[PDB]
């Protein structure tokens, strides 16, 4: 692929502001912890997710990172460190810097209202340029940045400053929880990547990763963002080669967002073109919980598979990542493996499903009746042995061939009989 | 059809012959040369056709009549497709 040869010389030399260091010596579910570390570096420090990281397993070392930025909210980081009792004696930058920033906002704010009121085209651009330095320097001041970016955005060096501003507004208001602003810049970012800029190797890759970071976590209508991201740049499960790929996780959410919002016909293409392409072949042997879902599905097992998927449910229900639709994923994973299994089956005992998944046999019967009720399974149910029996053995293919061969030719001869 | 008429002509001679053979025994005394001899000829016929008797076998026979009819139907379709090719190339 073109853009892949662009990657091939470079070899994971990505430009990230945290450099390389993330929260060390982590215990539970190491693939999830490793994923959190590559994501923290590629999102330029998350922040919010540090609390989530500590909630699943007790770690002290967010303090670590959390002490070293001030523009989240100076008072919040200072309260976080003094709750811990970190005895820094290095908190002297902020009263000087914030006092310069206060004078800078008010001595911009007077011009803010004049430039709006006068409406003069040079004055508004000069006031915007005089603003642009300040909001780059501190966006905490978040609503001040949003007011500035509501109108013009663009300053004389357009591409870099506009694109960094869209990433910064999207990142800030995802952290602050202002979803409408985040939804606006998810939309504004995917519009902005067309033209593009110089598109020097790493820039295009960072843009792909930023699209993954806003799409990933699920607030409102993220299945539409799933549709927009996959056919954008043409269908990949990770969107980078050069062996080190591990984002890792997006295919899990993507598969569920196909299953609960679309027909599964349709998962035949996902199996070839996302699962068996070499980017996922690289990812699969870095995530055995993802591997069990795909490897059990493609080999069609009946009773190693169902136990291992139930074993995987136990880890997945203890995933503290944002995803919204958690039991929706798990329940349609149970349905989709059963639906896949039943495609060519002769029989299934109602009890033998029930023992296996740890459910009662009546609950299992009513669940199978719900497959039939939705037309996800042709069947008869034996009332007195308690077994569901399938029978789609279609005797006589000849007629539906006969339909087509003589409908076209005979009517074509009738068309001929008129000149 | 000529063979079927010869066979039905022969079968009607058998009905008439067996009627006379029995009636010869009823009238006074007869059938001595036609006793276990004819009873073996009639069994020789019956053992071959219809072979056996149960429901499994007539169901199998009717399934074969449907397949022979399906082959005959497909032969009408091949001949009609040869006709569709014939009708296109003779205009």
């Amino acid at each position: 692929y073109d853009l892949t040869t662009r990657i091939a010389h470079f070899l994971d030399r990505h430009l990230v502001f945290p450099l390389l260091e993330f929260l060390s010596v982590k215990e539970i579910y190491n693939e999830k912890e490793l994923l959190q570390g590559k994501l923290d570096l590629l999102s330029d420090t998350n922040m919010v997710d540090f609390a989530m990281d500590v909630y699943k397993n007790l770690y002290s070392d967010d303090i670590p990172h959390a002490l070293r930025e001030k523009r989240t909210t100076v008072v919040a980081q200072l309260k976080q460190l003094q709750a811990e009792t970190e005895p820094i004696v290095k908190m002297f930058e902020d009263p000087e810097t914030t006092r310069q920033m206060q004078s800078t906002r008010d001595g911009r704010m007077l011009f803010d209202y004049l430039a709006d009121k006068h409406g003069f085209r040079q004055e508004y651009l000069d006031t915007l340029y005089r603003y642009a330095k300040f909001q780059y320097e501190c966006g905490n001041y978040s609503g001040a940045a949003e007011y500035l970016y509501f109108f013009r955005v663009l300053v004389p060096a357009t591409d870099r400053n506009a694109l960094s501003s869209l990433w910064g507004k999207l990142a800030s208001e995802i952290l602050m929880q202002n979803w409408d602003a985040a939804m606006e810049d998810l939309t504004r970012l995917k519009e902005t990547i067309d033209n593009n800029s110089v598109s020097s190797p790493l820039q295009s890759l960072q843009q792909r990763t930023w699209l993954i970071h806003w799409s990933l976590f699920v607030f409102f209508n993220h299945p539409k963002g799933r549709d927009n991201i996959i056919d954008l740049f043409l269908y990949q499960p990770q969107y980078l080669n050069a062996i080190q790929t591990m984002c890792p996780h997006i295919l899990r959410y993507l598969t569920t967002a196909v299953i609960t919002n679309k027909d599964v016909r349709k998962r035949r293409q996902v199996l070839k073109d996302l699962v068996k392409v070499i980017q996922q072949e690289s990812y699969t042997y870095k995530d055995p919980i993802t591997e069990f879902v795909e490897c059990l599905y493609v080999n069609f097992d009946f009773d190693g598979a169902q136990k291992k998927l139930r074993e995987c449910e136990s880890v997945l229900v203890n995933d503290f990542f944002l995803v919204a639709c958690l039991e929706d994923f798990i329940e349609n994973a149970r349905l989709f493996i059963f639906e896949t299994f039943c495609r060519i089956h002769q029989c299934i005992s109602i009890n033998m499903l029930a023992d296996k998944l740890n459910m009662t046999p009546e609950e299992a019967e009513r669940w199978i009746v719900n497959l039939i009720r939705n037309a996800r399974l042709d069947a008869k149910i034996d009332s007195k042995l308690g077994h569901v029996v399938m029978g789609n053995n279609a005797v006589s293919p000849y007629q539906q061939v006969i339909e087509k061969t003589k409908s076209l030719s005979f009517r074509s001869q009738m068309l001929a009989m008129n000149i | 059809s000529d063979l079927q008429q010869v066979g039905g002509a022969s079968a009607r001679i058998q009905d008439a012959l067996s009627t006379v053979l029995q009636y010869a025994e009823d009238v006074l005394s007869g059938k001595v040369s036609a006793d276990n001899t004819v009873g073996r000829f009639l069994m020789s016929l019956v053992n071959q056709v219809p072979k056996i008797v149960p429901d499994d076998f007539e169901t199998m026979l009717n399934s074969n009549i449907n397949d022979l009819l399906m082959v005959t139907y497909l032969a009408n379709l091949t001949q009609s497709q040869i006709a569709l090719n014939e009708k296109l190339v003779n205009l």
